[PDB]
């Protein structure tokens, strides 16, 4: 037995989910004499081999080919590739944006069983069992593979933790199979205020209502001594900027020790900007928002009336 | 020129939805609209439509049982032209991968020139029906994208996907393809009374699995990739209530601040 993890980078930064696949690999296969190879993809991708060089690799493949960074026709010749080449019995790859590009295609062209944002993963006897969300990360969904050689299954980046230590990977080289790519990278672009990398936050999500509700909550926060923040769709409406976006697309509030969320419900790519927060308050009309089960206190309330007399206490 | 736009109607529970028996929740707690992701999917594709002086199709074409049919007649009243649904009971708990199939021999049929998807359903979360369109196809294709410059006719297309951390990666790709659409590309329009009412003379169009050239032994979750060993709702935190007014769970809040400051 083998397991295929393939690692992630980005513009020459080795991207840390990649070592959390790892330890996701390592605290997974069933007998430690079953090994755990860990493929890397790009034309300069030798670069990686001292950090991915670490506990827990024992085999490393570097696989050149056309392109620097990401691009879904290369990763889906390559991971077949190396599919064909090892026969893992469980290929891991990081649920993340690159993924999203190509691993249903994988999946999709022979038999492989496949799963997506998985959370928990484990045996249970020979039988791989998987679980992930369903209808909105109200309720677990477990499920099996019966049948199935090979399995793929897509990551939840910050799950799993990664491991302590360097190691030994053989390493070694393939060419990427030569692949006439359908689209072609270009250019990588970016689109003052503050960097949401500060104290103490007060953050409005969809729960508010329209952009004339935010001033109040912009003047909550400036006289608690807060910095107004918010969830995805108050900046892609427009009404606050996108500095000020939390979450796995905006900025991970680093050095928050304190997180009020306000009309958030908790989605899964809000929670990994603000998750790691050690005082996380919620307040939120509907008792069971997936915000308070990472919460330290829960209010079930309006918004409205929780802000005045806040506004008027302070 | 057509683009074709592929839709889910997806279901919310309400609060105390319950279980079965395991195996999934109660057909009663679910609500059921059109998947978040989708508007701006169509929007994006009537957007299209809309600037170019030449004729456009825009078509939706789902993949359901008929309570999806009151979707499909709110795309039509947004614009859509045409919309179709396929359908077949087999097809009943078919993952991605298998209405990935479904999706492909409709749009096979169709022939359009683009396709649309949106990265993924607020329900089931998969994201990946659309590249495994792209998969059957055979067709180009991109995840999660923020921003799209295209011309009806042109044979390359410009798109910019979104990245973790926030930034943007423009991509040149070749069409036709398939691409995944992200929230926020642009601001999608609300039907007006009038787009209501002529939607309502508009045909909703049944597609069986035959018609496609499919039958029960291509769908449903016995092809699947997954099969379901059972629902159940998490254990969900240790965390502390506050109960009682505004004036004390406020209280509370500002004594958690000051606790801080
Ligand atoms: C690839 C991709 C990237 C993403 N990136 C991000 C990201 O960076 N950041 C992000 O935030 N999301 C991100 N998402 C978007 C995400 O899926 C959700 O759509 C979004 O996080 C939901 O925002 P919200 O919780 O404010 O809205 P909702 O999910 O609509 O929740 C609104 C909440 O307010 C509550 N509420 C309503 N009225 C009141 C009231 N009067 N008093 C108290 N509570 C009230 C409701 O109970 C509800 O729980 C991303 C999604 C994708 C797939
Ligand atoms: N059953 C379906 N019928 C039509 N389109 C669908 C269906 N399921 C998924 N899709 C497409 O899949 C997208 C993404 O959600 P996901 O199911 O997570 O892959 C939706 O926006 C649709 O484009």
């Amino acid at each position: 037995s083998k397991i295929l993890v393939i690692a992630e980078h980005r513009r020459n930064d080795l991207r840390p989910v990649s070592l959390e696949l790892i330890g996701a690999a390592n605290g997974l296969k069933k007998s430690g004499e079953d090994k755990v190879v860990v493929a890397v993809i790009g034309s300069q991708a030798d670069a990686f081999v001292p950090a991915l060089s670490v506990n827990g690799v024992d085999e490393l493949v570097v696989v050149k080919g056309s392109s620097i960074d990401f691009d879904p026709d290369v990763f889906e010749a390559s991971v077949s590739a190396l599919i064909a080449a090892h026969n893992p019995s469980v290929v891991l790859l990081p649920h993340s944006v690159d993924s999203l590009g190509y691993a249903s295609s994988l999946a999709s062209k022979t038999g492989y069983g496949f799963a997506t944002d998985v959370y928990i993963v484990e045996y249970q006897g020979d039988e791989l069992v998987a679980t992930r969300g369903g209808y909105n990360q109200k309720v677990n969904v477990e499920v099996d593979f019966p049948g199935k050689s090979t399995v793929v299954l897509t990551i939840r980046p910050s799950v799993f933790k990664p491991l302590e230590g360097a190691g030994s990977p053989v390493v070694s080289n393939v060419d990427a199979p030569s692949v006439q790519s359908r689209s072609q990278n270009k250019d990588y672009v970016e689109v003052d205020i503050d960097i949401t990398t500060v104290d103490f936050i007060m953050s409005i999500g969809r729960g508010i209502g329209e952009e004339t509700n935010v001033e109040q909550f912009r003047e909550l926060a400036d006289e608690a001594g807060a910095t107004l923040c918010c969830s995805r769709p108050i900046a892609d409406a427009g009404w606050l900027p996108k500095s000020r976006q939390v979450g796995q697309s905006g900025k991970v509030v680093g050095s928050c020790k304190l997180y009020v969320a306000m009309g958030i419900s908790g989605s899964i790519q809000h929670m990994a900007g603000m998750k790691h927060v050690p005082t996380i308050i919620a307040v939120n009309t509907d008792p069971g928002a997936s915000i308070f089960t990472i919460a330290k206190y829960g209010i079930v309330a309006d918004i409205f009336d929780i802000e005045e007399e806040l506004k008027a206490q302070l | 020129m057509k683009i074709l736009v592929a839709v889910k109607q997806t279901a919310a529970l309400e609060e105390d939805f319950e279980i079965r028996d395991g195996m999934d929740v109660d057909e009663d707690f679910m609500m059921y609209d059109l998947n978040e992701w989708d508007d701006f999917s169509l929007e994006e594709a009537m957007k299209i439509k809309e600037s170019s002086d030449t004729d456009v199709e825009v078509v939706v074409v789902s993949v359901g049982p008929d309570r999806v049919d009151e979707s499909l007649r709110k795309c039509l009243a947004k614009g859509a032209d045409r919309a179709v649904r396929v359908w077949d009971d087999a097809a009943e708990g078919s993952d991605a991968i298998v209405v990935g199939r479904i999706l492909t021999e409709v749009i096979k049929k169709e022939a359009p020139d683009m396709v649309f998807a949106g990265v993924q359903s607020s329900d089931q979360a998969y994201a990946s029906t659309g590249i495994s369109v792209a998969s059957y196809l055979n067709w180009p294709h991109a995840a999660v994208v923020a921003d799209l410059q295209y011309k009806p006719g042109d044979n390359k297309a410009v798109i910019r996907r979104e990245l973790e951390g926030g930034m943007l990666q423009e991509v040149e790709i070749n069409c036709p393809a398939v691409l995944t659409i992200q929230l926020g590309i642009n601001k999608p329009r609300y039907a007006s009374l009038r787009g209501i009412k002529q939607a309502a003379t508009k045909p909703i169009e049944e597609v069986s699995l035959a018609d496609i050239g499919l039958s029960a032994n291509d769908v449903g979750a016995a092809q699947s990739m997954s099969r379901v060993r059972r629902m159940y709702i998490p254990e969900k935190g240790r965390a502390t209530m506050i109960e009682g007014t505004i004036s004390e769970q406020a209280a509370k809040i500002i004594q958690i601040i000051n606790e801080f400051k």
